RNA sequence: CGAUGAUUUUUGCCCUGCACAUUUUAGAUGGAUACGAAUAAGACUUUAGUCGCUGGACCAUAGCAGGCUGGCAACGGUGCGCUUAGCGGAAAGGCUUUGUGCGCUUGCCGGCGGAUAGCAAUGUCAACAUGCGCGGGGAUAAAUCCUUUGCAUACGACUUAG
RNA sequence: CAUCGGUUUGGAGCGGCAGGAUAAUGGCGGAGGAAUGUGGCACGGCUUCUGCUGUGUGUUAUAGCCUCUGACGAUACUGCCA
């Protein structure tokens, strides 16, 4: 096996907002070969993990990860809103997070 | 207004093979053979037969539709160029001063020379574009001859005459010296 | 409102910034343009201001009321000893303009060449180029295939020559290097005739013929500070001004609040990088000559 | 997108007048509520009537004959400028009456700038005869045999990055 | 829609802006775009007005300093690049990471010239504009209006097609020898079952 | 001779079967505008729609007169037996063999790569000696 | 931004193979999958057939994050290490190629192993950088202060000489 | 995770009922008509009539179309479904 991904690739792509107000609660993500609501409405309720690396180790691993769930569709080109427990970082406009297939309902 | 549809047709005549590939159209007769390219204008071609093609625009406005008959005119004189050439004669004007023009060559480039015009020391040289001819005519005083198979270069090369003897810082329609465009023929008169 | 008269402008806009030259030696911006039907032959020279002279010549300028005629006429004398050839340069034709590719060097290199890569010599164990000159050890390929290289790939080949300065009598014993472009034949010609060339000496007589029209290019008399009036030609203020009159009396308008990069301000004058074309050469001297 | 309504009036009745004539106009609106605007709007421009004197007696829609007949219309138009009032006549090919004003009201916004509030439809006519149709842009799609291609067709992608090269054949 | 490492986009035939406003876009959500041949781009309108545009554009300097004043690049690559920059926030940490994944090129240089380029459909010029209209390419503009080198990069484009059109000739035989292995394996087991599988 | 290259483009012309929607087969019967036309079909509903909606077939059905009604288009349509004809065409099969593959299982993905393996082992085998 | 010379008798420096540990990452998690040109035209296979109407393609993809062993059919495929030859200077730093050795092969079939992480918790598997141990190859400088100069100069800086 | 309750965004959602010109169409049957006139026929230009073609003629023939209509049967749209 060359291949062991087990989620689906997305983006962080903004936070809910207006022209120049942002809302941090709230972040956009867009789904790797999703186009459509109706193709992005499949993954409502998958819970979303994003991975990243910190300096300190705990308990012996210095990976951290930040775990959300997708709430609702959000525009017309299959992006959808989504809702962490820590709102995920400005910084991280641009990386890449991965979108679980569960909760399943296959 | 958008017309649905325009059409022109060319006519071949006998010893005329036209070809046209990709509006580039290579005309081949007795005289030889023209080439032009018509990437610029939307038209299309249908070969009715060996001695007739149809040209057509499909849903034209006015100014497209107008690009159409001009594509027809510069086929025919693509035609009659390799089937019977072009002439153009241009007669010498002048009131006091003596025009003396020669065919010169120089750096292996072919040159109409014209001095004394208007009594100037300027020496004026024209370069004779490729397949046009310069011939100074023997049955007639002060006249050139130019003749070839493309319209557009010989008229051209004409104009260049003309327009190197232009009168300046002078009354021009009294000092009306120069060299002027007499006739506009064929080689093959008719 | 509008300055009460309209008069020019102090001063040429094409010769800014009036800072001093990055190097003392004058360095060719622009070579001429490589004619391949002509024989290989070098662009330029390397010489020392000596000092300037008289002649008396007779004119040969029909219309004009010297014509055969003597006129005295001032000149300039530039020793020029012969230079050696010590290296090539090839350049290569790219999107983002001439990019140099490969320097060949000559196996020896004199004492007053070396000189030039240091700044105390007297110091020094003196190791610049024994490793390169090793590279010609009993075949030399290494230098056969950076030519080969060059042959192949570059578009303009310059020769590295330096100036033979232990023959001048300045006390400076460090030679002056530079690229001198080669003109003339093909890419392979040129290659050859500099490879061919290598510490050898090339004269004045096989650059420049007399009667030709040569340029310069030089680093002018350094003057140091200098005030707008002698800096810029300036007008100066009355005699009875306060605080001194070598100035500019306005140094802009109210709006832009802002000096302007066009208005004339003391500072550095001299010492400037010039190009001064059209010099004609009357003679070419030869230093075995007794007269 | 409208709809064709035959909507029916009168003026109140009174003592004197117990059976007041009744009046029907063709109204080309999106709804019925537009529909019995419009009806008051061109009854007080002819009749001495009004919406508080009067009663609307009945509203109905006319459905297309032949919804899948291809005909030509000639509308009767008569519209407001920026300069003065204008009679114009036009015509369109379609295959609902409502269809062809759906198009008449785009074209005077497109080429007089006209809008919908300035605009009287005098009429619309359905032109049986080939003889009954007068304007060129129209008439060039009724000759024998008419075919055309469609040169130089442009696809919607889906995606923002196609690996082969665009092609226009069609 | 699929996530690419890089995207090598040829530019030939694509509009300024339209490329411009996707690229930024693109390389804002932290995808890292690579445009080659800028020289090929199109602009919509004659020649003769993106000529007077830029001279407008040159028109405009810092009065008390022109070497403070706007930078009027004369490369295609440099035009596409402020056409870009004018549609990023450039003046922020984000916006220059944003910029750092993006890079532009005139012709195709190493190692660019031995991988995928691909098209923008929504920004070609021949599929957008009307079949009437002119239109100005980038590389004659910036001929005209300053840029140096565009006869160094047609001599090393044609050098570059020359070794194109070798490669392709390659791969052409080499597909049309695994066809013809591809068919003597056909009507096998393995085939059978794929051919009902849709394969 | 002349040689002249003509144009292969699929024309307006009443027999021209469209595909609707990458689903269903029309005839067109009359030409309303240059964008609009009358379609009419076996399996679809008589209806005007914009030529950009569709996509124009290179098969005309022969001897089609202009404003047909849905008897006679359907008539026609079985006596030409255009449906036979669209589906032998390279792209009817592509269309029918996306569809498959969309409707392959996991399982049947898993024996999809299988086979490809021992086809791919095969090809080799052939394209070393050949 | 390029080319080129020389690079500390210091326990200092360069290159390289292994091995380990760290800091960093604008954000690996099968593959950046290479004609050109036209578009009122194009591809392919020999002016005629086929093709497109999207990459929903192609290649790759099975094995404790992929174990331990055994057997057939083929003489193919692939990884790594030497090795042969050629091409590439636009920023080539890569693309091929000869012979050879060590592995694996899922093209096919056997025998054995995984549990208890308890019903999920990224459940840790990559490349860049730096340091340090060994091993091996390799080389053995300059600049500044100071004095001097005056092609220079307010002081810095600059041209020289020592 | 399951189930519940409150709020809420949806689905290519599925089914029943009602209204209308008791939809208009379409389909079937019958009657009439015309032309952007099918077959046929008569002159021609290119065809050993190889969708040959142009024009004339005329009214279903070796295509059809338009209008009216007779008995059914649907659908669109819109409301309602405790
Ligand atoms: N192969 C059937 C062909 O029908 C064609 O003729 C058709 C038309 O002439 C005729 O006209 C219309 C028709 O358009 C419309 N859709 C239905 C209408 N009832 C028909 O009307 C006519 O035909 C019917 C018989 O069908 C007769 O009962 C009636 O009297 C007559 N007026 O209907 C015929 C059948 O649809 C050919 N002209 C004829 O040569 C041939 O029989
Ligand atoms: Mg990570
Ligand atoms: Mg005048
Ligand atoms: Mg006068
Ligand atoms: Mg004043
Ligand atoms: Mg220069
Ligand atoms: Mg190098
Ligand atoms: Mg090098
Ligand atoms: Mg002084
Ligand atoms: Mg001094
Ligand atoms: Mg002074
Ligand atoms: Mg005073
Ligand atoms: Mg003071
Ligand atoms: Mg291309
Ligand atoms: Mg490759
Ligand atoms: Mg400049
Ligand atoms: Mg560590
Ligand atoms: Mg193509
Ligand atoms: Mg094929
Ligand atoms: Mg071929
Ligand atoms: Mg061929
Ligand atoms: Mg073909
Ligand atoms: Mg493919
Ligand atoms: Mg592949
Ligand atoms: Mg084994
Ligand atoms: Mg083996
Ligand atoms: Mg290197
Ligand atoms: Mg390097
Ligand atoms: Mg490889
Ligand atoms: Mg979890
Ligand atoms: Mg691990
Ligand atoms: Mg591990
Ligand atoms: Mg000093
Ligand atoms: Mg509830
Ligand atoms: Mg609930
Ligand atoms: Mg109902
Ligand atoms: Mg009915
Ligand atoms: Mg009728
Ligand atoms: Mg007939
Ligand atoms: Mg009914
Ligand atoms: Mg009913
Ligand atoms: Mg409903
Ligand atoms: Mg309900």
């Amino acid at each position: 096996a060359e291949s062991h991904r087990l989620y689906v690739k997305g983006k962080h792509i903004s936070y809910q907002r207006s022209k120049s107000v942002t809302n941090p609660n709230v972040s956009l993500i867009q789904i790797e070969g999703v186009a459509s609501p109706k193709d992005a409405k499949f993954y409502l309720g998958k819970r979303i993990a994003y991975v990243y690396r910190a300096p300190k180790e705990i308990r012996g691993s210095k990976i951290r990860v930040i775990w959300g769930k997708v709430t609702r569709t959000h525009g017309n080109n299959g992006l959808v809103r989504a809702n962490f427990k820590k709102n995920l970082p400005p910084k991280t406009f641009g990386a890449s997070v991965r979108i679980m297939l569960y909760p399943s309902n296959i | 207004m958008k017309y649905i549809q325009t059409d022109q047709i060319l006519d071949i005549p006998e010893g005329v093979t036209v070809d046209i590939k990709a509006r580039v159209v290579k005309v081949t007769g007795p005289r030889g053979e023209l080439t032009k390219d018509l990437k610029h204008i939307d038209v299309t071609f249908n070969k009715i037969n060996n001695r007739a093609i149809k040209i057509t625009v499909h849903n034209g406005d006015r100014k497209h539709v107008a690009a159409l008959r001009t594509v027809k005119s510069l086929i025919a004189n693509l035609i009659t160029g390799v089937t019977k050439g072009y002439k153009y004669k241009m007669r010498f004007v002048y009131a006091h001063f003596p025009i003396n023009v020669n065919i010169i060559k120089k750096d292996g480039q072919d040159y109409v020379e014209i001095r004394n015009f208007l009594g100037e020391k300027r020496v004026r040289e024209v370069k004779i574009h490729e397949g046009v001819t310069m011939e100074i005519s023997s049955t007639q005083k002060d006249e050139l001859i130019v003749s070839g198979n493309s319209l557009e270069a010989v008229s051209q090369n004409a104009a260049d005459i003309q327009q190197i003897c232009r009168v300046r810082n002078k009354d021009i329609r009294k000092f009306l010296d120069g060299i002027y465009v007499s006739e506009r023929g064929t080689i093959v008169e008719e | 409102s509008h300055r009460k008269y309209e008069a020019p402008r102090h001063g040429s806009l094409g010769f800014l910034p009036r800072k001093r030259a990055a190097k003392q030696r004058g360095r060719v911006k622009s070579f001429p343009k490589d004619v391949k039907s002509k024989p290989v032959a070098l662009t330029a020279f390397l010489g020392y201001k000596a000092g300037m002279t008289t002649i008396v010549r007779d004119l040969d300028r029909p219309g004009s009321k010297m014509h055969k005629r003597e006129v005295v006429e001032a000149a300039t004398v530039v020793d020029t000893p012969p230079m050696v050839v010590v290296g090539v340069v090839g350049y290569v034709e790219t999107p983002r303009g001439l990019r140099s590719l490969t320097t060949v060097w000559a196996e020896h290199l004199s004492e007053e060449v070396r000189r030039r890569f240091y700044k105390n010599w007297y110091k020094s164990k003196k190791k610049a180029f024994t490793k390169y000159s090793g590279k010609y050890a009993t075949d030399a390929k290494q230098v056969e295939t950076e030519l080969a290289r060059i042959k192949k790939y570059a578009s303009v080949v310059r020769v590295l020559a330096h100036t033979q300065i232990k023959k001048t009598p300045l006390s400076q014993k460090k030679a002056h290097l530079a690229e001198i472009q080669i003109n003339g034949g093909s890419v392979s010609d040129k290659v050859d005739w500099a490879k061919e060339h290598f510490e050898k000496e090339v004269s004045v007589d096989s650059v420049f013929e007399q009667d030709e029209m040569i340029d310069v290019i030089a680093v002018t008399k350094g003057h140091g500070f200098e005030g707008v009036t002698h800096r810029w030609g300036t007008k100066k203020l009355p005699r009875k001004t306060h605080r001194g009159l070598r100035k500019v009396a306005c140094i802009g308008a109210w709006h832009p609040a802002n000096v302007n990069w066009t208005v004339a301000r003391a500072g550095q004058n001299g010492y400037h990088h010039r190009t001064s074309i059209n010099h004609k050469v009357y003679r070419v001297g030869k230093g075995t000559d007794e007269a | 997108r409208l709809n064709e309504y035959q909507v029916i009036g009168r003026n109140l009745p009174t003592e004197s007048v117990p059976e007041p004539k009744l009046f029907r106009m063709r109204i080309f609106a999106p709804n019925t509520v537009v529909a019995k605007s419009r009806y008051w709007y061109f009854l007080q421009k002819l009749h001495k009537v009004k919406k508080a004197s009067g009663e609307i007696v009945s509203v109905n829609i006319i459905s297309e004959a032949k919804p899948t007949k291809v005909k030509t219309f000639g509308i009767w138009l008569r519209y407001e400028s920026r300069s003065g009032i204008h009679n114009m006549y036009k015509e369109y090919r379609d295959v609902t009456r409502v269809g062809a004003v759906e198009t008449m009201y785009q074209d005077l916004a497109a080429r007089h700038r006209a809008r919908f509030r300035s605009i009287h439809i005098l009429k619309v006519v359905e032109l049986e005869k080939t003889d009954d149709v007068k304007r060129q842009y129209v008439k060039q799609f009724l000759t024998k045999d008419l075919k055309f291609p469609l040169p130089h067709r442009v696809q919607k992608s889906k995606k923002l990055f196609q690996a082969t090269a665009p092609t226009t054949f069609y | 829609s699929s996530f690419e490492k890089v995207v090598v986009i040829d530019g030939k035939g694509h509009l300024l802006g339209r490329l411009a406003s996707i690229v930024s876009k693109q390389i804002l959500n932290g995808q890292k775009v690579v445009v080659v041949r800028c020289e090929e781009l199109n602009i919509s309108g004659e020649f003769f007005r993106n000529k007077l545009k830029y001279h407008d554009y040159l028109r405009k300097a810092t009065r008390y300093n022109k070497k403070k004043g706007p930078f009027h690049f004369r490369a295609p690559s440099r035009i596409l690049y402020k056409a870009i920059r004018g549609m990023i926030p450039h003046k922020t940490a984000r916006g220059k990471a944003a910029l750092e994944r993006l890079k532009v090129f005139e012709g195709v240089p190493p190692p660019y010239d031995k991988k995928k380029r691909v098209v923008v459909p929504q920004a070609l010029r021949v599929l957008r504009l009307k079949p009437g209209r002119k239109y100005t390419t980038v590389g004659k503009l910036s001929s005209a209006v300053g840029w140096k080198y565009e006869s160094v990069v047609e001599k090393l484009e044609e050098k570059r097609k020359v070794q194109s059109a070798e490669y392709y000739a390659k791969k052409k035989a080499l597909t049309k020898k695994l066809n013809a292995a591809k068919a003597s394996t056909a009507e096998s087991e393995a085939a059978q079952k794929l051919a009902a599988f849709g394969y | 001779s002349s040689t002249v290259k003509a144009a292969n483009w699929r024309f307006v012309e009443v027999g021209r079967v469209v595909l609707v929607d990458n689903k269903e087969l029309a005839t067109i019967v009359e030409i309303i505008d240059q964008k609009r036309v009358l379609i009419d079909g076996p399996k679809i509903q008589r209806q005007a729609i914009a030529l950009a909606k569709i996509v124009l077939t290179p098969i005309v059905l022969p001897n089609l007169p202009r404003g047909s009604r849905t008897a006679t288009v359907t008539k026609k349509w079985a006596a030409a037996d255009i449906d036979a004809k669209w589906a032998a065409s390279g792209w009817a099969k592509k269309l029918a063999n996306k569809e498959r593959r969309s409707q392959l299982s996991d399982f049947e993905r898993f024996q999809v790569m299988v086979l490809k393996k021992q086809r791919r082992f095969a090809t080799k085998k052939a394209l070393v000696k050949a």
